[PDB]
C-alpha cells in the first residue's frame, strides 16, 4: 500500500487550488491551474476512469486552458470502497458513454443546439460596432 | 507504476541534459558584457475551443457502433456532424474566417 | 554520388531498429520464452490471475498442464 | 515585335472544367515538380574537391 | 528489466535524429546538385557529433531580464513530450500496452503548444510573441482536422487500441480504404510541427531542435503504423520491425523531399487552406466513414 | 605527467569541434556577396565542409563582412557582432571591407572593417574568388586548429 | 464519506472563495471559475464510477462541454472590457453603481 | 431545369472542394437507408454474445427452447457464415 | 542587399512603407570627378554588380 497514494494526489490537488486561488500574476495561477488539472486527470486514471481522465487532460488542458494562456499572452481510506467482481469482457466507463447516441438522444439534440448558439453569440457578441 | 516510472524516466532525463547543456558553458569564463491586441487571433482561439468541444462530444462514435440501436445512432451522429457543419457555414458567411 | 547518402540512412535505420528488436526479446525473456499476455476488459486479468495463483510459484507464466490434474 | 505572355482563355468545356478539377483535387503539377526534384537528385553533382581540385582559370 | 527496455527505447531515438540532420543535409544538396557534409568523417558521418559538440561547448545568451523559470521549463516539457510520443507505439509490441493509445497521442500533441507559448511569452520581445501566438493558432488549428481524421480512420478499426490496427491491415493496407484521409492527414502532420511549406517562424536551442526531429520521426512512425500496416509474425517480429522501420524511413525522406520541392504559403494563405477546404472535406469524409460500415454490414468487433 | 595530457586532448577535440562545424551570418553589404553565394553554389558547395548556409545571427560562429562598410552602416554592424556568442571570429572579405578599397578616399565610407570590429582574416581581392574565399575559410580552420585554451588555463 | 470527497469539496470550497476575494485580474475570477468546474468533475466521476452507475458516464462530458462554452463567453466579455479600457482591471467596472 | 445545371457546372468550376463536400455528405446521409445490409449489420448485433445466457427453469411447455446446445431449436448462425 | 525598412501596420495589412535607403552610399558621383574617363570607368562595373 503506497502510503495512500490518492490521498497523496488529494492533497497535491488542494495544495495547487491553494496556489492558483492566491490570484497571483494571472500566468502564473494559469500555471498552477494547469498543474491541478493535470493531478486531478492522475487522480480520475488511478481510479479507473480512462476515457474521462484522458478527456480531462486532452478537452480541459489543451484547449481551454491553452485559448486562457492564448488570450493572457495576447494582454500585458481508499482500496476498501471498490468492488469486488468483473466487468466482462469491455469496460462499462467506455459502453456508458457510447450509450450517449443509444440513449441520450435528447441530450445529444440540446448539446448540439446550445453549441450553435454559443458559435453564435461568440460572433455577435464580438462584432462590436 | 510502469507509466509513472516510464514518465519519471523521461523527465529526468530531459532534466538532466537540459541542465548540463545550460551549465557546461557556465563555468570558463567569458567577457559577461504592444497594444495592438489583434481580435481576429482571439476569433481563431474561441473558434478552435468549440470545435474541440463538438469533436470531444464526436470522441465516442468507435464504441457507439455495437449498440443493436444502429439507425438511432447513426441518426444522431448524423446530427452533430451536420450542426458542426453548419457552425463552421455560419462562421464563414458572417465574415469570421478572414484576415 | 547518390549511394553516398546510405551510410546515414543505414545508420538511422538500426537505430531504429534497436527499439522494437529489444522490447520483443524483454518480452520473451521475462514471459517464459512466449509473448507477453495482454490484459484488457478485465476478464482475461483474471484469467492471469487465476494462472499465477495455479502455478504455485507466483508466476502466471508457468503453465500447468493436463500433467497437473492427477 | 512582341509577345504575350499571360494572355490566354482557359476552355470552358465539361472536359476542361473535369481537367482542372482532377488538378485541384490530386494535387498533379505538386508531384510533377515533386518528380522533377527526384529525377534532379539521381544526376552527378557539379561539385569538384577543393583543394585537391582547382576551379579553371585562364592565362 | 523494465529500466532496460525504456532506456533502449529512448537513446535509440535520440541518436536517429542526430543521424538524421546529416541526412536531411545529405538528401537536400544531392537534390541541389551538390553533396551534404563529407569532410567531417568518411562520409559525413561524424558531421553529428561534431555539431553537437560545438553546441553543448557555446556560450549561453540569457536574455538577462526574463523569466528564468519559464525559460528553462520550456525545453523540458518539449523533450519529455516528444520522447512520450513513442511508448504507446507498437513495433510490433508496446513498451506500455494502453487500451488508448490513441487517445494519449493525441493529448499529448494537445499539450505540445505550451513550449511554444511559454518560449514566446518569456523571450521578453514583443515581435517574437506575436511569433509564438502565429505558431500557436496554426498548430491548434490542424490538430482539429488531425482528431477529426484520425477518428473517421479508427471508425475501421473497432478501437484505440493501437496494436489493433496491425489486424486490421492484415491483408490490405488502410491508405486504399481511404487515401483523401491519409492525404489530409499528411498535410496536416506537415503543419504540425512547421515544415515547410509551413515553416513560418545554444543548449536550449539544441534541446528545443531536438525535439521537433523527435515529433518528426514519432508522427512519421504513428503515419506508417496507421495507413502503410506491415504484416506480423508472431514467431518471428523481427520482420514487422524492419518493415515499419523502412516505411517510416521512406515518409521521413518524403518530408525531406517536399521542403526540398516547394515555396511556402502565408500565414492567411494556410488558414484558409485549412478552414475552408481541409475540414468541409474532413467533416463530408467522416459522415461517410460514420455511414459506410452501417451500409456495407462491415463493423468492426471490438467494443 | 597526465596532467598536461589530459587538457591537451580535451583541447584538441574541442579545437575539432570548433572547426569542424563553423556557423556563419555574412553581411551583404556589396557585390562580395555575389562571390560569397557562389561559394555555397554545387561547385564549392561550403555545407560539405561543415559550413551551414545563412545562419542566424544568435547561433552564429564567425561574421563575414561582404562589401563596403559605410558610415550610416557601421552602428548597426557593430550592435550585430556585440550579439554574438563569444567564441566568434569575423573574416574580412574584398578590398573595401579590408582597406576601404575603391572607395578609401571618401566622405561616407569607413577605411576598413577592423576601425570597428576585430579580423582574424583578410581575404584579399575585388572580388576574391569564391575559391580565395574558400581558402580563407580553410585558413581560419587551422587558425582555430592552432589555439589551445585549456593549457593556457592549466599553466595560469 | 471518505476523505477523497472531502478534499475536492475543499478544492471546490478554496475555488469559490478565491473567486469570491477579486484582488483584481478578472483574469483569475474566470480562472476560479475553471477550477471550480475542475474539481465539480472530478469528485462527479468519482461519484458516478465508484457505484457502478453506468448511465451517467455521459453527464461529465456534458458538464464539460458546457462550461468550456461558459468559458469562451467570459473570455469574449473579458475581451471587450479589455478594449474598453484597456485593461480587465475589476476596478475598472464602477460606471453602474447601487 | 437549366438553371440547376449552369449552377452545378459554375461550382464544379472554381469551387471542387465545396461540390465534392456536400457530395459525399448527401450520399452517406441518403444511401444507408436504401442499402439492404443495414439488417445485416443490427443482426450481427445481435448475435454478439456479451453476456453469459441465462438458462430458463424447464416447466414441460417450452418446446422452443432447446434443452442442449446441440438441439435444433434456438436462433441459427447459418447465415453469418455464409456471408 | 542590406535595407532599412520603416512601415507602419494594421493588424496583418500594410498602411505605410517607408524605406530608408544610403546605407551603401559610397559617393561614386564625387570620385569620379578626381578620375580621368579610363580611370572612371571601373566604378560602372560596381555600380550595378
Ligand atoms: C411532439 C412535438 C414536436 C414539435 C415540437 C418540438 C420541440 C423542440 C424540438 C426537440 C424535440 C424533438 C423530439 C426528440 C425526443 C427524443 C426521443 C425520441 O426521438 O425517441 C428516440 C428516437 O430517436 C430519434 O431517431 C430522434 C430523431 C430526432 C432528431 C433529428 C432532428 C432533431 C431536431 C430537433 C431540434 C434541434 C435543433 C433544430 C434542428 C433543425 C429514442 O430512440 P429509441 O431507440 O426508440 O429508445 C432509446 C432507448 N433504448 C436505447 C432503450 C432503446
Ligand atoms: C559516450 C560518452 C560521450 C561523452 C562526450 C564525448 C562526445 C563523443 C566522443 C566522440 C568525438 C569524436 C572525435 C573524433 C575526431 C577525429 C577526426 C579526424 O578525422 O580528424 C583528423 C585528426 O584531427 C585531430 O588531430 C583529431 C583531434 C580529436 C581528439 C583526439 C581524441 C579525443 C578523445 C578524448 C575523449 C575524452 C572526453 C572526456 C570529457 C567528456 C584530421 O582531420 P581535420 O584536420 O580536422 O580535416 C582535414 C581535412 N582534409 C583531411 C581534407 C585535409
Ligand atoms: C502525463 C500522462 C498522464 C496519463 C498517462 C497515462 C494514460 C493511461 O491511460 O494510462 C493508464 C494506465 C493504463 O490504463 P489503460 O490504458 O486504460 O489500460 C490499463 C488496464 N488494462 O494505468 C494507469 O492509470 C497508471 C498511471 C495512473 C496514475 C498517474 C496518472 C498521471 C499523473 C500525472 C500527474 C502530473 C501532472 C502535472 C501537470 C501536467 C501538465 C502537462
Ligand atoms: C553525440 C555525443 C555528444 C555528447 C554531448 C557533449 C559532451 C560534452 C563533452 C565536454 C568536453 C569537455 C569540454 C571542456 C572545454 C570547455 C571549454 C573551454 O575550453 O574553456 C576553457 C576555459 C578558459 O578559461 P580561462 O583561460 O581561465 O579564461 C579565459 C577568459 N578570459 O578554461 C576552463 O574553464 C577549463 C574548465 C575545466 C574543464 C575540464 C573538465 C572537462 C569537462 C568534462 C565534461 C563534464 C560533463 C560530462
Ligand atoms: C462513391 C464513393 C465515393 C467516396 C468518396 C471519395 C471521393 C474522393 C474524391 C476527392 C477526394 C480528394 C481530396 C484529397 C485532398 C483534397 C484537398 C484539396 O484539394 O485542397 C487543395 C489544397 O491542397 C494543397 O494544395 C495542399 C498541398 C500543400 C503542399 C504539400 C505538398 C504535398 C504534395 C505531395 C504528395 C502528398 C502525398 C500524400 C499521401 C501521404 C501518404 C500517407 C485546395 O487548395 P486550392 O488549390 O488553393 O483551392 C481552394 C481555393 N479556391
Ligand atoms: C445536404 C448535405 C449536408 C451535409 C454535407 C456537408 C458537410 C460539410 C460541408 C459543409 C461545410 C461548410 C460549408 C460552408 C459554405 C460557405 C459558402 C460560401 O460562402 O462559399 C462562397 C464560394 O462558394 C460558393 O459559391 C457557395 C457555395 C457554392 C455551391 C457549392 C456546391 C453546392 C452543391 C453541389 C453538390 C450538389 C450535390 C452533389 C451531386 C453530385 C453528383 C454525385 C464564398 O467563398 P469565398 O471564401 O468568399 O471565396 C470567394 C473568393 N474567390
Ligand atoms: S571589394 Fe571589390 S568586388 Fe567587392 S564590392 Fe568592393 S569593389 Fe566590388
Amino acid at each position: 500500500m503506497t502510503m495512500y497514494i490518492a490521498f497523496i494526489l488529494s492533497t497535491i490537488f488542494v495544495i495547487g487550488f491553494v496556489g492558483f486561488s492566491s490570484k497571483p500574476s494571472p500566468i502564473y495561477g494559469g500555471l498552477g491551474l494547469i498543474v491541478s488539472g493535470g493531478v486531478g486527470c492522475g487522480i480520475v486514471l488511478n481510479f479507473g476512469g480512462s476515457f474521462l481522465g484522458l478527456m480531462v487532460f486532452l478537452i480541459y488542458l489543451g484547449g481551454m486552458l491553452v485559448v486562457f494562456g492564448y488570450t493572457t499572452a495576447m494582454a500585458t481510506g481508499d482500496w476498501v470502497i471498490y468492488d469486488t467482481g468483473d466487468s466482462g469482457f469491455f469496460s462499462e466507463e467506455a459502453m456508458g458513454i457510447a450509450a450517449l447516441y443509444s440513449y441520450g438522444t435528447w441530450l445529444v439534440i440540446v448539446t448540439g443546439w446550445s453549441l450553435l448558439i454559443g458559435v453564435v453569440v461568440i460572433m455577435e457578441i464580438t462584432r462590436g460596432n | 507504476m510502469n507509466i509513472m516510472l516510464t514518465l519519471l524516466t523521461n523527465v529526468t532525463l530531459a532534466s538532466l541534459l537540459v541542465l548540463i547543456a545550460f551549465w557546461l558553458p557556465q563555468l570558463n569564463a567569458y567577457s559577461e558584457k504592444r497594444l495592438p491586441f489583434s481580435m481576429k487571433f482571439f476569433l481563431v482561439a474561441i473558434t478552435f475551443l468549440l470545435f474541440d468541444l463538438e469533436i470531444a462530444l464526436l470522441l465516442p462514435l468507435p464504441w457507439a457502433s455495437q449498440t443493436n440501436n444502429l439507425k438511432t445512432m447513426l441518426t444522431m451522429a448524423l446530427f452533430l456532424l451536420i450542426l458542426l457543419a453548419a457552425s463552421l457555414a455560419y462562421e464563414w458567411t458572417q465574415k469570421g474566417l478572414e484576415w | 554520388m547518390w549511394f553516398e547518402i546510405l551510410p546515414g540512412i543505414a545508420v538511422m535505420a538500426a537505430c531504429l531498429f534497436i527499439p522494437g528488436m529489444a522490447t520483443a526479446h524483454i518480452h520473451k525473456f521475462t514471459n517464459g520464452g512466449k509473448e507477453k499476455r495482454v490484459a484488457h476488459f478485465s476478464y482475461q486479468w483474471n484469467l492471469m490471475e487465476r494462472d499465477r495463483r495455479i502455478s504455485g510459484v507466483n508466476r502466471y507464466h508457468v503453465t500447468k498442464g493436463l500433467e497437473n490434474i492427477d | 515585335t512582341y509577345k504575350f505572355v499571360n494572355m490566354r482563355e482557359p476552355s470552358m468545356d465539361m472536359k476542361s472544367v473535369t481537367d482542372r478539377a482532377a488538378q485541384t483535387l490530386l494535387w498533379t503539377e505538386l508531384v510533377r515538380g515533386l518528380g522533377m526534384t527526384l529525377s534532379y537528385l539521381f544526376r552527378e553533382p557539379a561539385t569538384i574537391n577543393y583543394p585537391f581540385e582547382k576551379g579553371p582559370l585562364s592565362p | 528489466m523494465f529500466m532496460i527496455n525504456i532506456l533502449s527505447l529512448i537513446i535509440p531515438i535520440l541518436l536517429a535524429v542526430a543521424f538524421l540532420t546529416l541526412v536531411e543535409r545529405k538528401v537536400l544538396g544531392y537534390m541541389q546538385l551538390r553533396k551534404g557534409p563529407n569532410v567531417v568523417g568518411p562520409y559525413g558521418l561524424l558531421q553529428p557529433i561534431a555539431d553537437a559538440l560545438k553546441l553543448f561547448t557555446k556560450e549561453p545568451l540569457r536574455p538577462a531580464t526574463s523569466s528564468i523559470s519559464m525559460f528553462i521549463i520550456a525545453p523540458i516539457l518539449a523533450l519529455s513530450l516528444a520522447l512520450t510520443m513513442w511508448v504507446p507505439l507498437p513495433m510490433p509490441y508496446p513498451l506500455i500496452n494502453m487500451n488508448l493509445g490513441v487517445l494519449f497521442m493525441l493529448a499529448m500533441s494537445s499539450l505540445a503548444v505550451y513550449s511554444i507559448l511559454w518560449s514566446g511569452w518569456a523571450s521578453n520581445s514583443k515581435y517574437a510573441l506575436i511569433g509564438a501566438l502565429r505558431a500557436v493558432a496554426q498548430t491548434i488549428s490542424y490538430e482539429v482536422t488531425l482528431a477529426i481524421i484520425l477518428l473517421s480512420v479508427l471508425l475501421m478499426n473497432g478501437s484505440y487500441t493501437l496494436s489493433t490496427l496491425i489486424t486490421t491491415q492484415e491483408h490490405i493496407w488502410m491508405i486504399f480504404t481511404s487515401w483523401p484521409l491519409a492525404m489530409m492527414w499528411f498535410i496536416s502532420t506537415l503543419a504540425e510541427t512547421n515544415r515547410a511549406p509551413f515553416d513560418l517562424t545554444a543548449g536550449p536551442f539544441a534541446m528545443f531542435f531536438m525535439a521537433e526531429y523527435a515529433n518528426i520521426i514519432m508522427m512519421n512512425a504513428f503515419t506508417a503504423i496507421l495507413f502503410l500496416g506491415a504484416s506480423h509474425d508472431p514467431h518471428t517480429p523481427e520482420l514487422y520491425t524492419i518493415n515499419f522501420v523502412l516505411k517510416t524511413l521512406a515518409l521521413t525522406i518524403t518530408f525531406l523531399w517536399i521542403r526540398a520541392s516547394y515555396p511556402r504559403f502565408r500565414y492567411d494563405q494556410l488558414m484558409h487552406l485549412l478552414w475552408k477546404s481541409f475540414l468541409p472535406l474532413t467533416l463530408a469524409l467522416c459522415m461517410w466513414h460514420i455511414s459506410l460500415p452501417i451500409m456495407t454490414a462491415s463493423i468492426p468487433p471490438q467494443s | 605527467s597526465r596532467g598536461e595530457y589530459v587538457v591537451a586532448k580535451l583541447d584538441d577535440l574541442v579545437n575539432w569541434a570548433r572547426r569542424s562545424s563553423l556557423w556563419p551570418m555574412t553581411f551583404g553589404l556589396a557585390c562580395c556577396a555575389v562571390e560569397m553565394m557562389h561559394m555555397a553554389a554545387p561547385r564549392y558547395d561550403m555545407d560539405r565542409f561543415g559550413v551551414v548556409f545563412r545562419a542566424s545571427p544568435r547561433q552564429s560562429d564567425v561574421m563575414i563582412v561582404a562589401g563596403t562598410l559605410t558610415n550610416k552602416m557601421a552602428p548597426a554592424l557593430r550592435k550585430v557582432y556585440d550579439q554574438m556568442p563569444e567564441p566568434r571570429y569575423v573574416v574580412s572579405m574584398g578590398s573595401c571591407a579590408n582597406g576601404g578599397g575603391y572607395y578609401h578616399y571618401s566622405y561616407s565610407v569607413v577605411r576598413g572593417c577592423d576601425r570597428i570590429v576585430p579580423v582574424d582574416i583578410y581575404v584579399p581581392g575585388c572580388p576574391p574568388t569564391a575559391e580565395a574565399l574558400l581558402y580563407g575559410i580553410l585558413q581560419l580552420q587551422r587558425k582555430i586548429k592552432r589555439e589551445k585554451r585549456l593549457r593556457i588555463w592549466y599553466r595560469r | 464519506m471518505p476523505l477523497v470527497y472531502m478534499n475536492i469539496i475543499m478544492a471546490f470550497a478554496i475555488a469559490l472563495a478565491g473567486l469570491l476575494m477579486y484582488r483584481s485580474h478578472l483574469m483569475s475570477s474566470l480562472l476560479c471559475l475553471e477550477g471550480m468546474m475542475l474539481s465539480l468533475f472530478i469528485m462527479s466521476t468519482l461519484i458516478i464510477l465508484n457505484t457502478h452507475f453506468t448511465l451517467a458516464n455521459m453527464m461529465p462530458i456534458i458538464l464539460l462541454v458546457f462550461a468550456a462554452c461558459e468559458a469562451a463567453l467570459g473570455l469574449s466579455l473579458l475581451v471587450m472590457v479589455s478594449n474598453t479600457y484597456g485593461t480587465d482591471y475589476v476596478q475598472n467596472l464602477n460606471l453602474l453603481q447601487c | 431545369a437549366g438553371r440547376i445545371a449552369s449552377f452545378l457546372k459554375n461550382a464544379w468550376a472554381k469551387e471542387p472542394v465545396l461540390v465534392a463536400s456536400f457530395a459525399i455528405g448527401g450520399l452517406a446521409i441518403i444511401l444507408p437507408s436504401l442499402s439492404p445490409y443495414t439488417n445485416y449489420a443490427i443482426r450481427i448485433n445481435r448475435a454478439t454474445p456479451y453476456n453469459y445466457p441465462v438458462p430458463l427453469r424447464d416447466d414441460g411447455n417450452m418446446p422452443d427452447v432447446p434443452s442442449h446446445p446441440q438441439d435444433p431449436q434456438g436462433p441459427s448462425l447459418e447465415w453469418l457464415k455464409n456471408l | 542587399g542590406v535595407l532599412r525598412l520603416v512601415m507602419e501596420l494594421s493588424g496583418e495589412m500594410v498602411r505605410k512603407c517607408d524605406p530608408h535607403i544610403g546605407l551603401l552610399h559610397r559617393g561614386t558621383e564625387k570620385l569620379i570627378e578626381y578620375k580621368t574617363y579610363l580611370q572612371a570607368l571601373p566604378y560602372f562595373d560596381r555600380l550595378d554588380y
